[PDB]
RNA sequence: CCCGAU
DNA sequence: TTCCGAGATCAGACGAGATCGGG
DNA sequence: TCGTCTGATCTCGGAA
């Protein structure tokens, strides 16, 4: 997963520093590692591994444990720091789920990693008072009413108790009167609820619009009582359906009943199994027309209906000439999408055997396209690395002739157009990897 | 016989610099017998890569 | 349009031309046979 | 307005081998050889053109020069080309590592089976300040015994199972699944860099994804002047895997020009799995390493018929003289000397007591002392200069009988330039020899530098 | 037998009564046609030119199967011989979409740095900037 | 030197000394005994 | 001989492309807050400096910077709302 | 195996072309010329 | 100016071996470090000590003596805090050339700071009027190895009102 | 590859 | 009943002086 | 040309 390692240099050369990218990327590259192993190995002095390390304890990218020696190994989670460029996803939906309010409180807490609830809600008195009319100041119970407000739907969740050994210092940590107790955000709740925003907008999008809301509060129901590994969700009657409609619908219960036994029987099948499983195969589809036409799309979805049966129904089976049809083959073969001929029985002969078929892998696809996803984001990010190096003449200026002002535009349009496109990737991203925690045991 | 390696990345370079990372700045000639170059020629071609890393005379 | 090919006799030591043969081969192609004499009395290492 | 420059040699401190991915070789490689499966030679004066010997390559022929140095055959070194391979390929040298690591990591997620205590028994391991080959390759047997015990990982829980060598380079996994090279470049993407130093890879040598082979560089022109004809026969096939793709085929033949791309990729490095192979230039006492680097052919030396002298010393060997008008040592001129080597170098090549090169006391070409003035040579002789003497009495020269069973076969010997092409020598230093005189011969060797003279005579 | 046919020509035939869907009203159940389709096929279609007027069931079902590919109506009931519920209802599309320029090259993938395809000058990039 | 009942003695033995291998041919091992007086005590040995 | 002439192509062009700057109206919202924190997190705190260059400086002299209303009331409520684990 | 040797023994120095440490390179030498670790200048 | 430690491997050629070391190096050393600019050090100038000079190996090859040697050069470097005293060496419209008396005449003063009657119009105008002082201002060198000028600084000239010469 | 020398 | 581990029994490897001389 | 070492499957045997 070397293009994983490729954005965690990259997210952390933007946001912190260099340094503490440095130190940070070296640990995802050498793992469970102790202070003074890490300083000896990258080339840094001490004083500057134990800022950087107290920067990456802050924002729980490193987390540290000792087992025998009574030398703490640090050890960085990789899946964490690429958590990052979900960042102002994270922002949007408590806007959509909460106030301006809320909305910064997610935001501060995403930010400076580990807060106290007397920081937190003292800083956000600060930022909205400052965009609010004076005089007309916000009063900060309100804050505290929305504050437990996300923790009672779980947003925001309190960090492990310290280990508190004997290396680890707890002076530093801390930022430079009440203590308290800190948290992070409970980013997990997300990505149930970025789900949620999944399976409501595959439902309404396909089946029917009163189709989906149903769905959305059946899942709106069940949020504390799952969690994250839940194969599917806590069974529901349908009686508490009815009392957990919105006020917007008028619909008899009769006739929801009709479509909740519609919604229960079709190929799509709440079964959070399956429903990530077949979000992940339009994600390879969408790839597919993204890139190959509606032609071997058409092929690529034929696959997926007959696991080991090819090359003897292909050519009938969408009535595309031969010609044409098998470049497509092999370029879905090339490309790591049409996986491979796991039939051949015949003994070591690629002329004479039982004729191989095609089959379509959906993990094999699915953990080239993360891969690759991967793989992309370093592309998006080095492009905005190239073209603000040389434009920084005209920036001050502003703070000029006809040619030095349409460069300006001209990368404003550029930049803008890439921070845009690191999202539209990034929900490519979650809507794989959610495919893929489901599928793994044992984590 | 005589060669030029370069002291970062340590290869075969031709003349004044090496082609890989074109900045010409390391590139320290060494001597070496040419049927020693010639074998760090052709483990190179294939996927043997002998990377000299080397030293001033002490 | 042509390069000589002088076909010269290397040796160390002198030799005499014996006899010269002229002839055609199978695929007629004029072939030319020397033959080169050389006395050596038998010194110190025969 | 100068800048400071430096010109200084260096020595080389260590070796380490490494690979170069896929992505290296290319910005390693000054053209494409995409190029065309015949010689590049055309119709008309044989040229070149953009084949598989381009010239920028480098150079076969004394006349035409390379083109991205100026450089001719003579003191220009190699330039380097790429070959792209359509679908990448086994490398059959690092073959047996992809068996010995698709053994390892699991085949669902790509992390190695082991539980987070013996990785971490194991990178204690690595982390030793002292590390041998041999506290390497016994390791990798051990990991290798842990993780083909096991049939579940503990980091993605899917099933594993054994990989068991199919026939002639390809791989099976328990209808079983059949790892084609295809599927292997992908999972070797996907070890994560904690997983890469627990095969032994060091990953600043090379990551496990290049020891499959998606492009290839092809070897200079100046180091073949028959393994041409592999390149050009893969550029054929990586246009016949090219023109049946768009063509209309069955996979039974597409598969089977991957087999036999597969093959040629492998015939190109082994050819013992006719043309000798990359491997073949490097074995037997043929090869580079048994004949080309330690037992190399040497100048200023000759060998003769032995024939007795017992009135030499035991220390001298009696020298033909033209043989000893044609070795010769190359003597610099030091004060001492320079009235000896005028009287010398007067003679010329033709006297005995002479020279046959001068160079000049600055890498001037030697001058043959044969055709110009001598006397104006002898004159304009300087001090610092090369004078390459004749063989005189009093020189050092090294015996050789060519089965050299002991550390006597190899001594050194005064030289007493004689009147006869023998080399002669006292009887009484021929059972070291182990040397009769029924018609043996036997070599006689001329050490250039000072240094080496001395290490002739004392040692 | 067919062969010099394009059933690409048809395919659109196939598709217009399943995009217009008067009465998308959720009055009833909508178990929606797949015998009418088979109806529409044997008759009359929308107007082409066509040589082979005799109308089985097993030479017209397969535009369809081809169609299902295409993201339109699964099979219900067609184990009965020629009459039985057979439901069909056409998949509007479940996604948007998610790719971006770089998803498309295959050759582009190669790079990894500022190399001889290096991202920071890409021509792929710079004509998506515009 | 090297170019200069049955036990093997020649080439072939100091090779196989070289070589160290587990299984020689012709292995033989000596052995003292207490009573080295009488044949008769060394047959019932 | 048939592709024997130059390098196949500078660019290979894929006749279907990306489909649009998609998602095109919302992202405004995230759009901004990914420059907007990106103003706020390198002007923060949480970063490191290049204290390399002050030691590159050998030039240290004066007169240059190498050289040099929250209205709120009191309250303590700790809610236990979170995970009682780890 | 990532392997870094260093070119020791006599079959490597001979293949690199480098003096064998073993026997008549084992040992270093010197010159005897007038020198001394001198004083500087007052600045 | 300014001292610079530096550290160089000193080869004597070995019919030098009648004077002494710290003498020999030193004629070495000049000649290996004169009228030569150091990139990011300046332009060095001769030999101020040798501060520590070790053994003298001899290698297997040459013969030669090779001393690793400690030494300190004077180099010429402005700190970028200096108002140097030069002459103009020549005048190009888009800025006056200044040059150090015999020292390098490669310092080029870009114009645009001195009193609003500036410019050099190819007539060899020094300055539209109301030795020649300096303000060193950037260090600026460019290392010239690039395939198979280098201090040029720039030169600025502010309101020092110059009561002796305008 | 043969031959032949030792 | 289970079976986890271990001694037994094939198959594949990659080695096997040095030089010199000529057709 | 065997000759060697290696390492890879089977099976009768003990422990829980
Ligand atoms: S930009 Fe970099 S990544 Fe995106 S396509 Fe061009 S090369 Fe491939
Ligand atoms: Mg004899
Ligand atoms: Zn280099
Ligand atoms: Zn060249
Ligand atoms: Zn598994």
């Amino acid at each position: 997963t070397q293009a994983e390692i490729k954005l965690c240099s990259l997210l952390l050369q933007e946001h912190f520093g260099e340094i503490v990218e440095k130190i940070g990327v070296h640990l995802i590259r050498t793992g469970s590692q102790p202070l003074r192993v890490i300083a000896h190995d990258t080339g840094t002095s001490l004083d500057q591994v134990k800022k950087a390390l107290c920067v990456l304890v802050q924002h729980n990218l490193v987390s540290y444990q000792v087992h025998k020696r009574g030398v703490v190994e640090y050890e960085a989670q990789c899946s964490r720091v690429l958590r990052m460029l979900r960042y102002p996803r994270y922002i949007y939906t408590t806007k959509t789920l909460y106030s301006d309010t809320g909305e910064l409180i997610v935001e501060e807490l995403l930010l400076n990693g580990k807060l106290t609830m007397s920081a937190v809600v003292k800083k956000v008195a600060d930022r909205l008072t400052e965009t609010m009319e004076d005089g007309k100041t916000m009063d900060y119970a309100e804050v505290s009413n929305t504050f437990v407000r996300l923790a009672d739907t779980h947003f925001v969740q309190r960090c492990p108790s310290v280990p508190t050994t004997e290396n680890s210092d707890p002076g530093p940590p801390p930022p430079a009167p009440d203590d308290g107790i800190y948290w992070q955000a409970n980013l997990d709740r997300f990505h149930q609820h970025f789900r949620d925003q999944a399976i409501v907008s595959a439902v309404a999008n396909r089946m029917d619009q009163t189709s989906s809301e149903i769905v959305r509060t059946m899942l709106r129901m069940s949020e504390i009582t799952t969690s994250s590994s839940a194969p599917f969700t806590q069974p529901l009657s349908s009686n508490e359906i009815f009392r957990s409609l919105p006020v917007g619908y008028n619909i008899s219960k009769q006739v929801l009943d009709q479509y909740l036994t519609l919604l229960a029987d079709d190929p799509l099948e709440i079964n959070l199994h399956k429903a990530l499983a077949s979000l992940a195969t339009a994600t390879l589809e969408s790839v597919v027309q993204e890139r190959f036409g509606s032609r071997c799309a058409r092929i690529f979805r034929l696959v997926l209906q007959k696991k080991h049966i090819e090359q003897k129904q292909v050519e009938d089976f969408a009535m595309i000439p031969a010609k044409e049809a098998k470049d497509m083959l092999y370029k879905m073969l090339s490309e790591n999408f049409m996986s491979l001929q796991e039939i051949p029985k015949t003994p070591d002969h690629a002329p004479s055997r039982t004729f191989y078929l095609y089959t379509v892998n959906i993990l094999s696809a699915a953990r080239m396209l993360l891969h690759r996803c991967y793989k992309s984001i370093a592309n998006l990010i080095e492009r905005r690395q190239f073209e603000t190096k040389e434009n920084k003449r005209l920036l001050e200026k502003s703070q000029i002739t006809a040619p030095e002002r349409q460069q300006l535009e001209t990368l404003k349009r550029n930049v803008n157009k890439l921070d845009a496109s690191e999202i539209q990737v990034d929900e490519t991203i979650f809507l794989l990897e959610s495919y893929i925690e489901c599928t793994m045991k044992r984590q | 016989f005589e060669v030029d390696v370069c002291g970062q990345c340590g290869l075969l370079g031709y003349s004044g610099w090496c082609h890989y990372c074109k900045s010409s700045c390391h590139v320290s000639s060494l001597r070496i017998p040419y049927a020693c170059k010639l074998l760090f020629q052709e483990l190179q071609s294939m996927n043997i890569i002998p990377r000299l890393k080397l030293s001033k005379y002490n | 349009q042509y390069k000589d090919v002088p076909i010269t006799y290397k040796g160390a030591t002198d030799s005499y031309i014996e006899k010269v043969m002229i002839s055609s081969n199978a695929e007629d192609a004029f072939l030319i046979k020397m033959l080169l004499r050389q006395t050596r009395r038998p010194e110190i290492g025969d | 307005e100068q800048f400071r420059e430096t010109d200084v040699a260096k020595k080389i401190s260590h070796i380490c081998f490494g690979m170069k991915s896929p992505e290296e070789m290319r910005q390693q490689a000054h053209i494409q050889v995409v190029s065309k499966n015949l010689y590049s030679q055309d119709n008309q004066h044989a040229p070149l053109l953009y084949g598989v010997l381009d010239h920028r390559m480098g150079t076969s022929e004394k006349d035409r020069p390379c083109e991205t140095c100026g450089k001719n055959l003579a003191d220009c070194l190699g330039h380097y080309g790429y070959i792209d391979l359509e679908l990448p390929c086994f490398h059959v040298g690092y073959f047996r590592a992809v068996i010995g690591i698709l053994q390892m990591i699991c085949k669902t997620c790509c992390h190695i089976m082991l539980s987070q205590e013996e990785k971490k028994q194991f990178l204690d391991y690595l982390k030793r300040p002292g590390l041998t080959y041999l506290q390497k390759r016994g390791l990798k047997k051990k990991i290798s015994d842990k993780c083909r015990k096991k049939n579940i990982c503990h980091h993605c829980g899917a099933f594993n199972g054994t990989v068991k060598k199919c026939g002639l380079l390809k791989i099976i996994h328990e209808a079983q699944e059949n790892l084609n090279p295809l599927v292997v470049l992908n999972l070797f993407k996907r070890i994560p860099a904690e997983d890469v130093p627990l095969l032994l890879m060091n990953p600043e040598a090379g990551k496990p994804s290049d020891l499959i082979l998606t492009r290839l560089l092809v070897p200079p022109l100046c180091i073949r002047p028959d393994l041409t004809m592999k390149l050009t026969e893969i550029i054929f096939l990586n246009d016949v895997i090219k023109k049946h793709r768009i063509s209309g085929a069955k996979t039974q033949m597409i598969m089977e020009d991957w087999d036999f791309l597969q093959l040629q990729c492998a015939l190109y490095i082994n050819s013992e799995l006719w043309t000798r192979g990359f491997v073949q230039r490097l074995k037997g006492k043929q090869g580079r390493f048994r004949g080309n680097l330690s037992g190399k052919r040497v100048d200023f030396s000759g060998r003769t018929v032995i024939s007795p002298d017992p009135n030499l010393r035991i220390d001298e060997v009696a020298v033909p003289v033209h043989v000893a008008k044609i070795l010769t040592f190359p003597e610099k001129v030091n004060k001492a000397n320079i009235n000896f080597l005028r009287k010398l170098v007067q003679n010329g090549p033709e006297v005995h007591p002479g020279a046959n090169f001068i160079q000049q006391r600055h890498t001037q070409m030697k001058r043959f002392l044969k055709y110009g003035n001598r006397e104006k040579m002898a004159q304009e002789l300087k001090y610092g200069d090369i004078v390459e003497r004749h063989l005189i009495d009093g020189d050092v020269v090294l015996f050789n009988r060519q089965p050299s069973l002991h550390k006597l076969s190899i001594m050194a010997h005064l030289a007493r330039v004689k009147p006869h092409r023998t080399f002669r020598f006292n009887e009484c230093v021929c059972t070291p020899y182990n040397a009769d005189f029924d018609g043996d011969e036997m070599n006689l060797h001329l050490p250039q530098t000072e240094e080496a003279k001395a290490e002739a005579l004392v040692l | 037998k067919f062969l010099q046919s394009k059933a690409e020509t048809a395919r659109e035939s196939k598709q217009n009564p399943m995009i217009q869907r008067n009465s998308s009203f959720a009055s009833s159940h909508e178990v929606w046609k797949y015998i009418c389709e088979l109806g529409i096929s044997k008759v009359e279609l929308s107007m082409e030119d066509i040589e082979t007027i005799l109308n089985t069931l097993i030479y017209d079902g397969k535009v369809e199967m081809t169609i299902i590919a295409a993201k339109e109506g699964t099979v219900g009931s067609v184990d009965g011989h020629m009459k039985l519920y057979r439901a069909v209802n056409p998949i509007i599309p479940p996604t948007g979409l998610v790719r971006a320029p770089c998803g498309l090259c295959p050759v582009f993938d190669d790079c990894h740095e500022g190399g001889e395809i290096s991202p920071s000058n890409c021509i792929y990039m710079t004509e998506w900037l515009e | 030197p090297g170019t200069q009942m049955n036990i093997t003695l020649g080439v072939p033995r100091i090779k196989e000394i070289i070589n160290a291998s587990k299984a020689i041919s012709t292995p033989i091992i000596t052995a003292q005994l207490d009573k080295d007086d009488d044949a008769d005590y060394a047959r019932l040995v | 001989f048939s592709k024997g002439e130059k390098l196949p192509d500078v660019v290979l062009k894929p006749p279907p492309l990306f489909p649009d700057t998609d998602y095109k109206p919302v992202p405004l919202k995230t759009g901004e807050g990914e420059e907007y924190m990106l103003a706020l997190k390198q002007e923060l705190r949480e970063t490191m400096k290049r204290m390399p260059y002050f030691i590159e400086t050998p030039e240290e002299r004066q007169d240059i910077e190498r050289y040099s209303d929250w209205r709120r009331l009191p309250r303590e409520m700790m809610p236990r709302n979170k995970c009682k684990k780890a | 195996f990532g392997q870094k040797d260093s070119v020791c023994g006599v079959s490597e120095c001979i293949i690199m072309g480098i003096p064998m440490n073993i026997g008549t390179g084992l040992f270093k030498l010197l010159h005897k010329a007038d020198r001394d670790p001198n004083p500087p200048k007052r600045p | 100016f300014v001292l610079v430690e530096m550290v160089d491997t000193v080869r004597i050629p070995p019919w030098q071996f009648e004077r002494k070391l710290n003498d020999s190096i030193a004629e070495e050393l000049n000649k290996k470090l004169a009228n030569k600019v150091v990139y990011n050090v300046g332009l060095c100038i001769c030999l101020f000590d040798i501060t520590k000079l070790e053994d003298a190996y001899v290698f297997p090859g040459d013969g030669a003596s090779h001393t690793k040697v400690h030494f300190r050069c004077v180099v010429f470097h402005p700190f970028l805090d200096e108002i140097l005293i030069g002459k103009i060496k020549g005048c190009s419209p888009e800025g006056v050339h200044v040059s150090l008396g015999f020292f390098d005449d490669i310092l080029i003063p870009p114009e645009s700071l001195q009193q609003p009657a500036k410019f050099d119009e190819a007539e060899q105008v020094w300055v539209w009027e109301y030795g020649e002082e300096i303000r060193f201002r950037v260090v600026d060198e460019s290392f010239v190895d690039t395939s198979p000028y280098t201090l040029v600084g720039s030169i600025s000239e502010p309101g020092l009102g110059l009561l002796s010469w305008w």
